[PDB]
């Protein structure tokens, strides 16, 4: 009758908790560990790639970053982890992080002009440029918004009221300048002691200048302090202002609500398409695990923080 | 461990592939490698279930989402890696903790089949032949062929 | 910085009206850290020269409130609102920017 | 409540070697740049060197060939050595305290707050 | 003689990781599958029901929230999803969320008058009312705190210490107004710059109105930011203000403090005692787990989130 | 995995309510079957531990606390959320595994108990009994009910 | 039950009974691989637990309250399922290295008759006789397995 | 012959899933018990024990923590649960527990002086003392801050910029101080609207007092809100001020960065050496686990809430 078993000539192996290299008959890999190593679409879908730009400066519309003012539908935002352009004249962005936790749910901004350049009859709209922000080697500003500036020895108080008459949420973004000192507020700004009140349904903020002396970055010592908001339908933003206005020109239409990332990486963009991706690459696989990264997004296998898994499938 | 994996079956065949364990023939006929159906079918179906499982009950993972946080929360950045960190930690300790059991369990599933499918030959052989150690079951009497194949059969 | 040229060489006024003394500069006297580093001094008949103003407008110790500057770059101009009596004496701007410090012409502020 | 005053002749050589000393009182010669300066009579005020409580001098580039400015801690004393006096060197020679101690990393400035009772040389 | 085991008609089937639904002949269900469908007092003391009320409501004592003027001792507050009745005149509540946290170790407040209204001779108490927070159609306002409007045409500088010498801790609630307009300032407190200065040994506040335009919540375009502390025994709480000041009149003694939780659910108190509680309806098993909701209150089981959890104590 | 349950006894036998692993009293004298009391004792115990073990290292688990955060610090609402969802997936993990891994390992426990039980009377009458395939053994002196006691005691 | 304290040397041994002598000694071979494989055991128990969970000291202020409370929630659930993850191996494992430790005592009276058949009886708590008379040669084969 | 088994007079038990307590040959505990009970010396390194002091009293340099002026570089800080001498003047460290989470990195500081006291020619420097900050009896305050008062009734504007020539990051600590009045605010400083306005690369504050009514803490009514900031290299803060200032004299330069944790206990410190350091007292073992307390520092055995952790190295 001779009982017994079989053996093939596969030299692979596993492992127990009490033998380790075992060498067995068949066995079944559950571990990819191998990528593409460069970006993908993601089910059809191109990302939007903010090569040496960043979060802040692409909604700013910062001048070195042109090629985003129609970015069409994406799935998953790719970044340096230290862009070159991100808030080119010096300055920040209050709740930027929770501006990227928001971003991180939506696949398509549809920018808005929602305050023409025409509804700035008394004040200055094509003088607030600065070095610190050249376009083509001459001075430049952000492009989704207005510095404002005194026209003739004169800062009227700016009181306007938006009305969000869309039918989708709007990124309302805005900013106070920070100037160095008296004189140079009252070159810029003509009334000596200004402020910023801002009003919606749901925000309510009194912002003040903050007129210091600072460090020199980027050849200029005032900062802009920009904020950022979410107006809903039916729902108006009241801007009142006297000076420092950093004034909105654009907004941005949510007009797509999904699931995304921001990647955090730099890897070379191929022409490709996957279901899951990772900073580092691709993962075209159908195995349980993987390796390759910790952060993914899309229909991924799970990660484990090893370099061997595998079952034992076969007799020995 | 259940043994006969290394114990009384000493060697291993080099018959057909694809079926996890078998028989071997051996009269005035020939020989050949046969698999016993119900036992391989069996193991196959069992392991299949196994692989199953352990992709399946797996599936809730947890799963990593990147968080960005100021210069002046470097508590709550300790907070959030240091969690994302202890559960990538967990879950890779389970993953390979249960690739670590269920190959042994694997391992010694097969050798209790193996001894299974002996000692099945050997209930319904009772005591009109006497068995070997190296897997022969020897016989006083003459089996042909049919009567060999009865064993594996089932109904000797 | 190497010359500063103090515009009136004698003002006259008469008590109780606005004075107004002007210094210009050959370069901009503006620090690295946003500082004027222009300083107004008034020497009397018989006293040494007195401090009255440092880095552009800013007031010294033991000086009357009448005192104030004015001017950012290269323009400076001091005011004297009260010019009451003991105002009389030579006014001078010095630039503190650079290492050649300059003190400007004379102005001798007539009663 | 510092005090500062000067010491030296009034007549002086028109070939030799003049020698001024400007003694401090109240407080040491501690944390400022101490500064000589010099008016002719009338025109306007002028400043010959300054010199750092640890030692460093910076001369007006005119005077930088004549000049030598010195200090010395322990006494609270510092002094003026203009060589070859001329007859263009005939002035009422006043002593400040710069009060500025803009060093490689402090930055301040108070101006010459404090002014010596000046000293008249011929 | 003859070898065996048991065997009978039943079709209990377990699981393993060979198989499924393998029948067996004795199992034990270890998971608790089933609910009460109601909110049961947890071991006798009755929870504190807030029919359509928030704790900001509550807490405040919003005018339609008047059920609740005197609580007994409770075990657990429940709330619903979107209380309609909450902060019935626009504005938020600093710290809501920590004021909620705290809330859940309270199992018992006693509300006393700590400021009557004997207690502000020259200021006016009685026309502190808006139409934002009606009782019985006509206007009223938050029954716990004061709009202290001005008298005879002028606003006189409150400064009013209380000395906490109960032996227990003290919330304290207050509040800022904020106006529409300068006009709105003159008309109610005859002030154009009010501050409220608050100090306690831990506190040191100087709230500041943000006079601007904003949307018309619940028809009113005012908003009163309210605050919170808690005053230690033998501990003082000084305010001070000029204007905009929306003062305490009672404050909530903490008696009793232990366990308890906010839930929120929409489930019908059903008269009925439980040892454990779930947001969906009382448990009440001594099975090890359950999977009925993650969130409960009580000597509970152990959630896990699972349709079928049977551990076979029996033979094939 | 011993494969005796569902091995070499083929089927259960209704009538075995006394105690689980029993016998058949198959004698002239009489029949009817009887318990084996030690083994289903030691079986009961073992099972009754082993729920109280399962029970016992299950308590003092994660217990989610309800939370709220404002529209802002909504990237910590999430880190909130991640983490109690992270908790609830790796405990039902641990549930769910350790119940599947104590059924195979109880289902073949009580496999265990049978196979160690045909050979408590295999070694009990060694070769003066020819044991057949089924299970049963067939004497050759029959012993009566007095003699066939003492295997189910084990005192002989 | 059974076991015999007169030996000292190896885990799992023999017992050994001849008119030339009585004293008796371990197997070398099924020792060595009961020890490798508990070695191994604890080597890997101890290997795959080196990446556990760290607590780190993190101080909240008086109006963190419901952070401080996510942290010690956090710290004490890593806590908590370490813990079980620890005892549960301490309580499988050993199971497993008692049933391990039980089939290597098994696989050795039978070894007798699996690897010599028809050898002998099999009587009780593991004990194995010989039929065949004979002198120490054939045990001293069977100690070694050469035979 | 016969076949067996290994047996002894171990009495060693064992816990099992379906038995709990199994006399086994032999068992190799993997839980250490024991500790020494006393702080040692990780790796040769001593801890910087502050003895009835907290980080704040240490860094801000208490009177009373004078022992602390020169500190040699550590291993981990020892706290105890409740530091008497803690900010002696009433008042608040402004982001102190990210202050202690930044030095739970830092293993060494090389305090220096940036502003010398000779650096305020027209305030007053030895005045600002209180009986709050008492040494030797006598009234004193912080040694590493000057509390500046007016010199000849007056308060010129502070305006002083400290530039970062070294290679190593400067935590810089100052102060705003809280008055008690209007009065006591001119009686200090001769200025009713005061501010402190310090400016950096990244940082722009504005801070303006809050004159108010507070309690007895410490026998004084004024509350001394102090901050810090950390200036890197070829980097320059800027203060400028007009009262209220509580100015840097002394800030620490980070010369030593790597790891470390601020422990929290009152265990007595013995003279002795370890590599695994726990709050409770050093585990000097090499087994798996601990099960002394949740937090250690060094090269520690993992923490497991167990009491028996045995596992079978034998067999019954
Ligand atoms: C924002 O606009 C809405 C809607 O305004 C009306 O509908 C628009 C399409 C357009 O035709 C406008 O001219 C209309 O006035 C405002 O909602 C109105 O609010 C007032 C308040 O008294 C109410 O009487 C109207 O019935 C509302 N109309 C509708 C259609 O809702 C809203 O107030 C505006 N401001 C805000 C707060 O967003
Ligand atoms: C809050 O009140 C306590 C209790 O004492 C009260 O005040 C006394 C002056 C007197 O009126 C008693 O009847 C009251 O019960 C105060 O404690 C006293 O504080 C004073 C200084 O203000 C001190 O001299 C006393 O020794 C203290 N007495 C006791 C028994 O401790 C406390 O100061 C008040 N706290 C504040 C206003 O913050
Ligand atoms: C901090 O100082 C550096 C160095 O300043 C120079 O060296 C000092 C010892 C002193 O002599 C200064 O006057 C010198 O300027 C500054 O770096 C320099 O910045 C200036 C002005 O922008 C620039 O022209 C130089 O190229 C810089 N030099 C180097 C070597 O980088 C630095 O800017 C100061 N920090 C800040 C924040 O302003
Ligand atoms: C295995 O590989 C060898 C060469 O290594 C080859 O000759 C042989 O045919 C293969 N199959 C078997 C059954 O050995
Ligand atoms: C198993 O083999 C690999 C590859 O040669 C080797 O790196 C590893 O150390 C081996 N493991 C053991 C336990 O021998
Ligand atoms: C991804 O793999 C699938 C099969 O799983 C294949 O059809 C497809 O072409 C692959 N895509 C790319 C971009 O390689
Ligand atoms: C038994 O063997 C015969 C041989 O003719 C075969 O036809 C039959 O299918 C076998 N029976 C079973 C149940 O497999
Ligand atoms: C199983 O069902 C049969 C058929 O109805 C019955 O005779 C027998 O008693 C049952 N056994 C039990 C309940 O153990
Ligand atoms: C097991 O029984 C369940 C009962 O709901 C059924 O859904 C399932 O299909 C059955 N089979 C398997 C393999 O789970
Ligand atoms: C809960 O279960 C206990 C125990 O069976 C019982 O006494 C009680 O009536 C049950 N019902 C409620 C509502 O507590
Ligand atoms: C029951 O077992 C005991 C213990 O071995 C024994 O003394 C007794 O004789 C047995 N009973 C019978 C009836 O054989
Ligand atoms: C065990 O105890 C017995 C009885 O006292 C003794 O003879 C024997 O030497 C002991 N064995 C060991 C290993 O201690
Ligand atoms: C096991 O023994 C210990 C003492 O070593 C005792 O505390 C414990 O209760 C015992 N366990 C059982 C189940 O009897
Ligand atoms: C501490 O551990 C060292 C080895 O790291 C050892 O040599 C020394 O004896 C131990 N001391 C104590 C008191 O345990």
């Amino acid at each position: 009758i001779c009982i017994g078993y079989h053996a093939n000539n596969s030299t692979e192996q596993v492992d127990t908790i009490m033998e380790k290299n075992v060498t067995v008959t068949h066995a079944q890999d559950i571990l990819e560990k191998t990528h593409n190593g460069k970006l993908c679409d993601l089910n059809g879908v191109k990302p939007l790639i903010l090569k040496d730009c960043s979060v802040a400066g692409w909604l700013l519309g910062n001048p070195m970053c042109d090629e985003f003012i129609r970015v069409p539908e994406w799935s998953y935002i790719v970044e340096r982890d230290n862009p070159a352009n991100d808030l080119c004249y010096p300055g920040s962005l209050n709740d930027y992080e929770e501006l990227k936790h928001l971003l991180s749910r939506i696949n398509h901004f549809e920018k808005i002009l929602i305050i023409p350049k025409s509804s700035w009859p008394n004040h200055e709209t094509s003088l607030g440029v600065s070095a610190a922000c050249p376009y083509q080697g001459a001075p430049s500003f952000f492009r989704n918004v207005v510095w404002l500036i005194k026209k003739d020895d004169a800062y009227p108080t700016i009181k306007i009221s938006y009305n969000n008459t869309n039918r989708e949420d709007l990124l309302i973004l805005w900013g106070i300048h920070h100037s160095n000192n008296a004189e140079e507020q009252t070159n810029l700004y003509k009334n000596p002691t200004t402020y910023i009140s801002v009003g919606t349904s749901t925000l309510n903020q009194r912002l003040v200048p903050k007129i210091a002396t600072r460090s020199q970055v980027n050849g200029q010592r005032g900062r802009m302090d920009f904020f950022w908001t979410i107006l809903k339908p039916d729902d108006a933003i009241h801007f009142e202002s006297n000076g420092n206005f950093i004034a909105p020109e654009y907004a941005y239409k949510i007009v797509k609500k999904g699931d995304s990332t921001i990647m955090k990486s730099g890897v070379e963009y191929g022409h490709c398409n996957t279901k899951c991706q990772t900073p580092v690459g691709a993962i075209n696989s159908s195995m349980p695990f993987h390796n390759i990264h910790p952060l993914t997004i899309g229909e991924c296998p799970k990660y484990v923080k090893s370099n061997k898994l595998v079952l034992a499938t076969g007799l020995r | 461990l259940f043994g006969a994996i290394a114990g009384f079956i000493e060697g291993g065949w080099q018959g057909m592939v694809d079926g996890w364990y078998g028989y071997h023939h051996s009269n005035e006929q020939g020989s050949g490698y046969a698999a016993d159906k119900e036992s391989t079918q069996k193991a196959i179906d069992g392991v299949t279930n196994k692989v199953n499982s352990i992709i399946d009950k797996m599936n809730t993972q947890f799963e990593a989402v990147g968080r960005e946080f100021n210069n002046l929360e470097r508590r709550i950045e300790n907070l959030n890696k240091k969690m994302e960190d202890g559960f990538l930690d967990v879950w890779t300790y389970n993953a390979e903790l249960l690739v670590l059991m269920e190959n042994e369990r694997t391992l010694d599933f097969h050798d209790s089949n193996v001894k299974n499918l002996y000692d099945k030959v050997r209930l319904q052989l009772r005591d009109n032949a006497k068995e070997l150690g190296n897997g022969c079951f020897e016989f006083y009497h003459k089996c042909d062929n049919e009567c060999m194949e009865s064993v594996r059969n089932g109904t000797y | 910085d190497i010359v500063m040229t103090q515009s009136p060489l004698s003002l006259p006024v008469t008590p109780g009206e606005p004075a107004s003394i002007s210094c210009r500069s050959s370069q901009s006297l503006l620090h690295s850290y946003g500082y004027i580093y222009l300083d107004w001094y008034l020497q009397k008949p018989g006293q040494s020269p007195q401090l009255l103003i440092y880095l552009g407008s800013d007031r010294a110790s033991g000086i009357p409130d009448r005192f104030s500057g004015s001017g950012a770059g290269t323009d400076f101009t001091l005011k004297i609102s009260r010019v009451e009596a003991e105002d009389v004496g030579v006014y001078y701007c010095m630039q503190a920017l650079q290492t050649p410090i300059t003190f400007g012409q004379g102005t001798r502020l007539e009663i | 409540q510092v005090q500062l005053q000067e010491s030296g002749p009034g007549l002086v050589k028109p070939s030799e070697t003049l020698s001024l000393t400007c003694t401090v009182s109240g407080d040491s010669i501690s944390s400022y740049y101490w500064s000589w300066i010099r008016q002719p009579p009338g025109k306007g005020l002028e400043w010959i060197g300054y010199v750092h409580y640890s030692g460093n001098t910076n001369y007006n580039p005119s005077l930088k060939s004549r000049v030598t400015i010195s200090v010395d801690t322990s006494k609270n004393q510092f002094s003026l050595k203009l060589s070859s006096v001329t007859a263009a060197d005939t002035a009422v020679y006043y002593c400040a305290r710069t009060t500025m101690s803009r060093g490689p990393s402090l930055y301040y400035y108070y101006g010459l707050d404090v002014w010596g009772q000046g000293t008249t040389v011929t």
